[PDB]
């Protein structure tokens, strides 16, 4: 049934799972018409596809012309994230193929469920935590790539880059999360804390700054400091 | 109109005939009902006074044979056995009628009720559904587990009714999931109407069959039939007109024929309130609506 608080420990055991987000699938910007009426212009999107315990990243980009003569579209992003999330499990070796998958969305269910019929042995699960895959898109390099694209496009990162050289999963999740919840809460603020000693660069082959475990402590502690403000603003406690 | 005569009636049990119900008492001389209308199936079902628990009865069809009830002391129940020897039989019946020792199928000649409720059912398709082919009868009761309930365990005593899954393979044709699981048509019209049942009769039937199993024993199982080929309809955005305008005949006299009391159990809330209000077919089933929305507000 549902991962949540209780069963967290599951993310990092040895059983292959992957967790879908699909908030950014169908992303549109808002504007007025000529005649004074709204409108949508879609931009690229992106589903987000991670296996939690070893940070393997399936970015399948979502070019602006698959929603082109459709209706319906935030409900046809929930089954164009279903058809290419089952595409990818046909595409790897058995030995690859989750055993599990958790939708970060409960309406995410449904289309998974039937365009996994051929997998009844893969689990969907929905989860009680509130996860902040949605921020994927503030991280500088996949925004990038998801922005250039110029036709449907799958992208392989390691979201952790080399932490687990130091560190557990479990550690390398509990980071890319409250780095997540960072830059969901306060962008601006969060890339300020990332970039603010410039002698701390990002590698070409990585998607964060090169700290050490020391800077990590003190990375990680501006983050909560960050989160926790926010929260007494938003909240006036 | 033809008789099912009793041998005795040795418990008090509360006899239903089709949509009608008699108190016997222990030992009261009873022996059976008469004036039975012949065209149509009927069912003969019993409630113990001592044991409301156990709906229980039998279908049958006066045109297929002789049939009478006999109560088994071992077994505990009232049985239905067909009499071969037709002279013993037409002696046995006479006998009793002539000591009016029968009640009268009570149908007042304007009431329509039992043919709205059994257009569909013939007697050779509840034998397929109900198995035990050494008798022209069917018995079904309160406990009787579905095949597709005993999938998610005695094989001979289940109801095979048609499976319907709207998540399964059967369902869903690969390459057409987000439109066969919104649109349920091709699953309706090609699977279900020309693959399975032949035709529209033969689907109508089992769902009328299912709703009266659900009516008069409880059984769970027919309930979960019965509104799942109400949905399989409802969300197909391409049904014959002539289907939706029958469906609308048969749900009306179904929703019409309930005890009041019994809305709380026998109707699924998701289902109904689906298919009268966001259905393709929520503006096709006017009659159905209506009486839904008089009989049953606090459900919508």
């Amino acid at each position: 049934g549902a991962m949540n608080s209780s069963n967290y420990a599951e993310l990092f055991n040895n059983d292959i799972k992957l967790f879908v987000d699909d908030t950014n699938v169908y992303r549109v910007t808002v504007h007025k018409t000529f005649e004074g009426n709204v409108a949508t212009k879609a931009i690229n999107g992106c589903i987000f596809t991670l296996n939690p315990k070893t940070g393997h990243l399936f970015l399948k980009i979502i070019h602006t012309s698959v929603w082109a003569g459709q209706k319906r579209l935030s409900q046809l992003a929930k089954w164009k994230t279903a058809e290419e999330v089952s595409a990818l499990v046909r595409s790897l070796p058995k030995e690859e193929q989750p055993k599990q998958i958790i939708v970060t969305r409960k309406a995410m269910l449904d289309p998974l469920e039937v365009h996994m019929l051929d997998f009844p042995n893969i689990a969907i699960r929905p989860t009680e935590l509130r996860l902040p895959f949605s921020a994927a898109m503030s991280i500088d390099k996949l925004s990038d790539v998801v922005m250039k694209a110029t036709e449907p496009q799958m992208v392989l990162f390691n979201i952790y880059d080399d932490w687990l050289d130091r560190i557990s999963s479990y550690t390398a999740f509990s980071r890319l999360t409250l780095l997540l919840r960072a830059l969901k809460t306060n962008e601006e603020s969060a890339k300020m804390i990332l970039l603010s000693d410039p002698t701390i660069t990002i590698k070409s082959y990585h998607l964060w700054p090169s700290f050490t475990d020391e800077q990590w402590i003190t990375i990680e502690s501006q983050m909560r400091d960050l989160i926790l403000t926010e929260y007494g603003r938003k909240y006036n406690v | 109109m033809n008789t099912v005569p009793f041998t005795s009636a040795p418990i008090e049990v509360t006899i239903g005939i089709d949509q009608y119900s008699f108190n016997v008492k222990e030992n009261q001389p009873f022996h059976g009902i008469k004036d039975i209308p012949i065209g149509h199936v009927h069912v003969i079902h019993f409630q113990h006074a001592d044991n409301s628990s156990m709906r229980y009865g039998y279908w049958f069809d006066c045109r297929m044979g002789n049939f009478y009830i006999q109560y088994d002391p071992k077994d505990g129940l009232y049985k239905m056995m067909e009499e071969r020897d037709g002279a013993k039989f037409e002696n046995i019946v006479h006998n009793f009628k002539e000591r009016q020792m029968m009640v009268s199928y009570p149908k007042i000649d304007e009431d329509d009720t039992w043919y709205n409720l059994t257009e569909f059912v013939q007697m050779d398709k509840i034998r397929k559904i109900v198995r035990k082919d050494e008798n022209q009868f069917s018995y079904v009761d309160s406990s009787m587990t579905t095949v597709q309930e005993n999938e998610l365990s005695d094989p001979a005593h289940s109801l095979n009714y048609t499976v319907i899954n709207f998540k399964s393979r059967e369902a869903i044709r690969p390459g057409h999931e987000m439109e066969d699981f919104l649109d349920k048509s091709y699953y309706l019209n090609t699977v279900m109407l020309q693959g399975i049942f032949k035709n529209s009769s033969n689907y109508f039937g089992e769902l009328q069959f299912a709703f009266l199993n659900a009516m008069f024993f409880g059984n769970y199982g027919s309930s979960l039939q019965w509104h799942a080929m109400i949905e399989l309809i409802c969300s197909s955005a391409t049904v014959p007109k002539h289907m939706l305008d029958k469906l609308d005949e048969i749900l009306y006299y179904q929703i019409k024929t309930l005890p009041e009391q019994y809305s709380d159990i026998l109707l699924n809330e998701r289902v109904w309130n689906i298919c009268l209000y966001s259905s393709f077919q929520k503006n096709s089933l006017h009659n159905t609506e209506k009486i839904m929305e008089n009989k049953y507000p606090e459900l919508l």
